[PDB]
């Protein structure tokens, strides 16, 4: 657990921050990008940073900054495209309860994100009774 | 027979604004309004039956998102006893520490807080917006567009706003295909100007987020919220949609806010007959029930329907206030023409200005009006002497800065040359050495030569749909002789990695310095204390043009 | 009175048609635009810079939302090119196209005290460029500064009377151009 | 090659304003100067040995008066050594009461006081001066000339300028001999619009006072006071000759202030090396020291020379605060030009607007400033519906109101019919029905008929030489059919002879009440206390032209 | 002594303003004026007048308002036309200090003016060390 | 270098003549006024309007005081006609009757900026008028609300130089053009 004393990360601890292939802070160079040895792949946010921020925040005095920064690190594992598969679903009229639960089911069994998938099942529940499910318009 | 007094007051500019008359039942009025719910909590084993006289029973997703999420239920009750006027108080009395503010606003009810703040006149809201800004440190944020999506244009414009003082730079497209161009030339621009500067490009929030994913802005700031159901659902969103959504952007490593602002629900059809203050209170609350770290209100867009209202321009200061009284990072507006008065939107933009937000404008014209693509800012790249003239006869900071047209020029051409070969590099259609001179001393679009919009418009649509990303842009720079360029994109990209910025209202200063309320804490404690005006900046703010010396 | 509602509007079997959609109280509770042009002069135009490409023009009226873009997708579910035209009582135009965003278009007019009949007609053109799947210049793009200054808050009040129209569930009604 | 954004920006009005570096050797310099003295008190056997750092042997007549009757002796030396940083505190925190500074204020000296208000920004000092403000209620004052001193266009504006709110009205002269014209003009048109408008005629002293001997004035704003010996000495007075005057107006009934305004020390040649407020400080604790209620200051007519330094406009405010503080009426300037700019100047009024003052405004221009015989107020005829505006934005009651062309056509009206009916009393070259209307339908004297001026000037000069007082005009009202009019005079008078509104900030509203700090005492506790817009006023102040209802 | 409670005098005591001549504040009506029962010499300010608002001045905690409303009080006993040459005579290098001291015995003998007297013999004796007498400049 | 001194000024004889008071530093230390005029032709436009009228002119130097109301005064004390011209070297200019408050006039002009050569032919006219108790109509009212927002600044540093030349108790100068 960090806190504001232990921020900002990149100057008070700049080796607790590491990619998802493993790299360093400095090794996203200029030549090491021309050399390939760094590439889009190597500089992803990993969910181990998104949780030492969400400490920090917790600790600055703000609880839902640091709850966001939690699904956030439980989406870092989410491809791009299953993201915006998600956020679309969510919109009204997408869905309809199952597909929700569905996503819900996928999130948590597939991906580990329990934070994400009980705030999606939350929202089919709510959806029912706010229709806002496909064919509610 | 007509008073020749009158004639001329009628040609007045102000007389061609629109003005109109409190209509409670559509919620056409800017605050303090009837129909507005009493303040109110009743909580059951730690989940809120009632709020603000509706039962749960009654709640819409609005209700139940702010309900279960927005509210610090542990002290919401103590608060909600506790005397308004006494709080009002509280948030304008030099010597009531923000951090003692805090943990009772953030346990406030949506009417609870407005009742609050609408104890106050606009000179009392600006002397506790001077301590309720989370960032010690005011900024600004500045539009970059021009109506031809001219990426040329774009990059140099972005280079001078950033020359200028923007911490943020927000550019969009009047033909959305041109959209990675914008954000492209906008972001190569802006770190040309100053390596730091944040950029993003306003688009449909689903291919916002590509964008982001792409790695062609730094942050998102449009993340709309509504503050009713069916608003809210026009808007194409949930609550639940949106957070998710603001989870996504995190997860990228990208910094984001959500935007709101007075009128809205009203010039979108429903606002359930509550005034413009009451239904933004809860768009600042569902922005903190959300976790989204800041917002940007202050009517924004719609500026024109609480304007057109009596006490619209109070209301909005009241919003921010709001926001930052929140524990929120607050991007004030002053990013939307509501007036054809220069003296009526110069009181309007002075709300903010004085005290100081964590940026004054969200929005503050870097162009002319004309190219302007958020239907005209609220101040432009014409008044920008101006700006800096009411800096040095207050002594107020107002983020910017007087600047030579010999460096706006070397500038302005660094990022024109520097985008010709990040065009050349990615193999998109060129951009000759007449649009690179033309953008160099251009004032707007009228000065630039013609594109092939239809040329453009396809490679842009490539870059998307090939899903090309920043590395090739970085690499363009270098291969093109901009090495420290490429370099300074590529630190910009390692922000994202450490999420230092993520929080409340960071920006990145100096030399990639992330400059937040977590290290920059806002410490108002009265007169001589807290952020002032002196040192190197105040000479940098009192060195404008014309200033001659007497000797 | 030029238009006549008759019956639920059926999905286009050709690809050679554009479909307007006008929101629910275009033609009735409202009969020009926010800055004065009828209507009828509006449609009539629109139609006719359809046809003139070669297209036909088929109007329905929608009441799910009086959002102008997603009268528009309304539209564009019925359109056998998959192309539509979402315009509001108050005149906000907008194009667009089967599978994008309800939020996202082919072609936006965010200003619609700006547009003239000639606009108008050469939205309808454009559409039916579209439809015919081709890569038209887009519309040169308006925008006045003082625009809204001048008539959000007008803009507002109309968009408010013409929701008051707006019927959850009640699919679109094709109309007849009298 | 020149950029075309800064040729768009060298276009700008606010570049042709007059701008310069500071010149502290020359005291061209607002406030916080290096040369300023530090704030010390030694008293000995009850009298001061020494003064900011000079020694009583040394005082010059302004140390000598100061030192004797402007500062309470009894707990100065208890300030002084209080810290100015928590007296600054003190000002602007809505719970210290206004009773509890002002025995505090009154016991400085002029340096400690001025390094008090330094420690704060424009924001701290109006949050201050809602509070320090002497008057509940905040009033305006405008002038009323024109280029031709025709007394017709003059009693016309000035029965207009009366009915849009102006509860004091001033009026001055091109050629000096008219002024018995402009004077009864003036007193003749401000009762019409309504009855109990204070009336002025700003003259060379001895004229002026004379002027008010004879009855056609109500008070004496512009009796002058200033920073430096050398200066005041060309201002032809000293601490005590003015001290006299001021006595001898209130022997005849007539309430005063004096008037004086950061930058007039430079303007002159002498500022003895010291900033504009420093010496401006100086001035007003002359005025404390003479026993006069209330100043008119922050630099007024010579606005444009603290304007032209950086926080020139945060001075002007700096000394009005000081004015307040130190418990006296401040009529706060805002009614001089010192930019091309509306910007500018908008922002320069909003620092005493927002909070109000006694007179947000000591001389509103109420007529178009090419017909402002003081050289051009910061607002003008033209700007009446953009301040309505600003007024019903922000919910701030700035004094003035919406008003009708039929009511005012008709006031303006009844005031030529009068006059003229004096004229012809008193036998005055006539007012002929042409100029009656004329005058009824003008907005400025560039819609009046030529007068003959060396006839007027003659009889101008008659009225003085033969001493005509004004029961000749009281009369000439009543035996022309104005006996209303005729009564409204003779209230006035009957003010003079119980002397209530010689009192700290009085004017006389309604039915002949006067409304001064004395029954009106500003009691400023923060939100939800002391004076608010609200009631009917709000909805006088909510109705301005073009409101529609929405339906 | 008049208080801050009696003020306004026009309001709370009415009967307290009355000329030397038991004429009342409604005595000044037209009709009075046209018919001059009432005239130009009825309506100047009494001395006593502006000594119940000095009162009231310092019961308000204005005490150099009071003091200047004292003095006042002293002057509506000197003619206008010796005002003004006072008022001329205290203005930079016009007066003698011998004719400064003339006119403050003048003020004290001829019209009893205690404190206005001793006002310009105070001038007197600082325009000396100032110079700011005839000859001076 | 048009202006030369030539002794103490002297007390006028006739009623003809009409003094042109100048500040200290005028045609000296300064040559123009405000707006560039030079001061040599505005003497000499002020001198020909005074002689136009039938009426002698006499140019002095004043230094007591660089007020030019006061330099008007030193020398409405020694015009034989009690009529005279006080100008300051930015230009301001006032016409001033002797045994007048010194800060009153038969007729001013507040704004330097405005006036023209055709002004200070003006001027002098009048003033040769006035020396002949004659009721001249005023010179026209000269007003502009940008003067101060554009020439303030200006004036005061001209005046805070020129009143670096004021010398107490000097009496004034005859002067020769
Ligand atoms: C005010 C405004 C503006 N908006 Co909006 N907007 C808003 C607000 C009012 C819209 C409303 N529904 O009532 C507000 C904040 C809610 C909004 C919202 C959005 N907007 C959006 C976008 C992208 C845009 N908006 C602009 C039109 C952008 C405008 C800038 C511009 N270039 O004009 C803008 C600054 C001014 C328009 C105006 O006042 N015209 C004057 C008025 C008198 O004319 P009007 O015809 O009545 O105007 C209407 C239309 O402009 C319409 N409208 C506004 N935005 C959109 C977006 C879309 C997609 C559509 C179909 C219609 C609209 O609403 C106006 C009032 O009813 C835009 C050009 C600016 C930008 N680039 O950010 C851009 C469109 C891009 C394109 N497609 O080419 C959002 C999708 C953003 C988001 N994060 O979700 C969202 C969509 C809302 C919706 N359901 O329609
Ligand atoms: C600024 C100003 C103005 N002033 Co004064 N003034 C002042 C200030 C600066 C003057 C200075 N001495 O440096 C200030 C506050 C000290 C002042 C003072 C007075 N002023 C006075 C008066 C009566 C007037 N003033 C105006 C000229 C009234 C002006 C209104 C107008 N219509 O012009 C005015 C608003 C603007 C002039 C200006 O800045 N022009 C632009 C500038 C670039 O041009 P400039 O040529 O250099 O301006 C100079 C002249 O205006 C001159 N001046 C100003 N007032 C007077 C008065 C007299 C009698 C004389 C001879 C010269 C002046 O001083 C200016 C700078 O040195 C006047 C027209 C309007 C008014 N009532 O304020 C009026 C003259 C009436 C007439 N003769 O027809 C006083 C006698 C008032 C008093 N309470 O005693 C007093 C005289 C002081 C003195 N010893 O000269
Ligand atoms: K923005
Ligand atoms: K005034
Ligand atoms: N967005
Ligand atoms: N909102
Ligand atoms: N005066
Ligand atoms: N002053």
């Amino acid at each position: 657990s960090a806190r504001v004393s232990d921020y900002p990360l990149a100057n008070k601890h700049p080796e607790w921050v590491k990619t998802a292939t493993n790299k360093t802070l400095d090794d996203f160079t200029l030549e090491n990008v021309l050399s390939n040895k760094v590439t889009a792949q190597d500089m992803r946010i990993t969910p181990e940073t998104l949780r030492l921020q969400a400490s920090i925040a917790k600790d600055a005095g703000r609880d839902r900054l640091a709850m966001n920064f939690e699904r956030a690190a439980e989406l870092t594992a989410v491809p791009d495209d299953r993201i915006l598969e998600i956020y679309n679903a969510l919109r009204p009229y997408r869905s309809t309860k199952e597909e929700l639960l569905a996503i819900a089911d996928d999130l948590e069994s597939r991906y580990q994100a329990k934070i994400c998938a009980a705030f999606v099942r939350e929202a089919a529940t709510l959806y029912v009774e706010r229709k806002k499910l496909k064919g509610d318009d | 027979m007509r008073s020749k007094r009158f004639e001329a007051l009628a040609k007045r500019p102000v007389n061609q604004d629109g003005f109109v008359k409190e209509w409670i039942e559509e919620g056409f009025i800017a605050m303090e309004s009837p129909n507005d719910p009493k303040p109110s909590i009743k909580i059951v084993n730690g989940a809120v039956t009632e709020l603000d006289g509706k039962p749960v029973s009654d709640f819409d997703l609005i209700d139940h998102f702010i309900a279960r999420y927005g509210i610090n239920l542990n002290r919401a009750e103590e608060v909600m006893a506790m005397d308004s006027v006494k709080l009002a108080n509280m948030l304008c009395d030099p010597n009531v520490k923000r951090s003692e503010i805090v943990p009772l606003t953030t346990a406030m009810t949506p009417a609870k807080i407005v009742e609050v703040v609408s104890h106050m006149n606009v000179v009392e809201m600006m002397m506790a917006m001077q301590k309720m800004r989370a960032r010690r440190t005011p900024s600004q944020q500045a539009h970059v567009t021009n109506v031809k999506d001219n990426p040329v244009q774009i990059a140099a414009d972005a280079a001078e706003g950033a020359w200028r003082g923007f911490d943020e730079q927000e550019t969009t497209v009047a033909v959305a295909r041109y959209a990675p161009f914008n954000a492209i030339a906008l972001l190569v621009g802006s770190q040309v100007g100053r390596p730091g500067v944040l950029t993003q490009c306003s688009l449909e929030e689903a291919t916002e987020l590509k964008l982001g994913m792409l790695g062609h802005t730094c942050y998102a700031e449009t993340i709309s919220v509504y503050g009713t159901e069916p608003v809210f659902t026009d808007g194409d969103d949930t609550p639940w949609s949106k957070g998710f959504l603001a989870s996504s952007y995190a997860s990228r490593g990208l910094k984001m806010r959500f935007t709101s602002g007075s009128g809205s629900e009203v010039q979108m059809g429903y606002a359930e007959g509550k005034s413009m203050l009451y239904l933004e209170a809860r768009c600042i609350y569902i922005t903190k029930a959300a976790g989204v770290q800041g917002l940007q209100n202050g009517s924004v867009s719609c500026i024109g329907v609480p304007s057109a209202v009596p006490s619209g321009i109070r209301a909005v200061l009241a919003e921010n206030l709001i926001c930052s009284s929140l524990d929120l990072e607050c991007a004030s507006s002053n990013d939307q023409t509501f007036t054809h008065s220069d003296m009526r939107r110069t009181a309007r933009l002075l709300m903010q200005f004085l005290p100081g937000t964590d940026f004054i404008s969200s929005g503050y014209s870097a162009v002319p009006n004309y190219d302007n693509m958020f239907a005209g800012s609220n101040e432009d790249a014409e008044d920008f002497d101006d700006y800096n003239v009411i800096q040095r006869d207050l002594k107020v900071d107002g983020g910017l800065r007087p600047v030579r047209e010999e460096d706006v020029i070397a500038i302005r051409n660094k990022a024109a040359r520097a985008l010709q070969a990040v065009f050349a590099g990615m193999g998109l259609p060129p951009i000759t050495d007449e649009e690179v001179e033309a953008a160099t001393y251009a004032h707007g679009s009228k000065d630039m030569p013609e594109r092939n919009i239809v040329e453009d418009i396809k490679f842009a649509q490539e870059i998307i749909n090939k899903n090309r990303n920043g590395l090739e842009v970085v690499k363009a720079l270098a291969q093109g002789g901009f090495t420290d360029v490429a370099q300074d994109m590529l630190n910009i990209q390692k922000a994202k990695l450490t999420g230092d910025y993520l929080h409340t209202s960071a920006i990145i200063v100096g030399d990639g310095q992330v400059l937040s309320a977590v290290n920059d804490v806002n410490d108002y404690a009265g007169p001589a204390t807290g952020y002032r005006l002196q040192g190197e900046r105040w000479e940098e703010i009192k060195n404008i043009p014309g200033a001659l010396d007497p000797n | 009175g030029f238009l006549t509602e008759v019956g639920e509007a059926r999905q286009g079997t050709q690809q050679d048609e554009v479909i307007i959609a006008v929101g629910p109280a275009f033609g009735l509770a409202q009969t020009v635009n926010i800055v004065g042009i009828p209507h009828k002069s509006i449609l009539r135009e629109v139609i006719a810079g359809i046809e003139e490409e070669g297209i036909k023009a088929r109007v329905i009226r929608c009441f799910k939302s009086s959002d102008v873009a997603f009268v528009a997708v309304e539209g564009n579910r019925l359109s056998g090119s998959g192309i539509s035209i979402g315009i509001q009582s108050k005149g906000t135009t907008v194009i667009h196209q089967q599978g994008l965003p309800p939020l996202s278009n082919l072609e936006l007019f965010p200003q619609a005290p700006l547009l003239t009949l000639e606009t108008y007609r050469q939205i309808g053109k454009n559409a039916a460029r579209y439809a015919k799947r081709e890569s038209p210049q887009p519309v040169p793009t308006l925008n006045d500064q003082m625009a809204r200054p001048k008539y959000q808050a007008k803009s507002a009040i109309l968009h408010i009377k013409e929701t008051k129209y707006v019927v959850t569930g009640k699919n679109p009604q094709e109309l007849r151009v009298a």
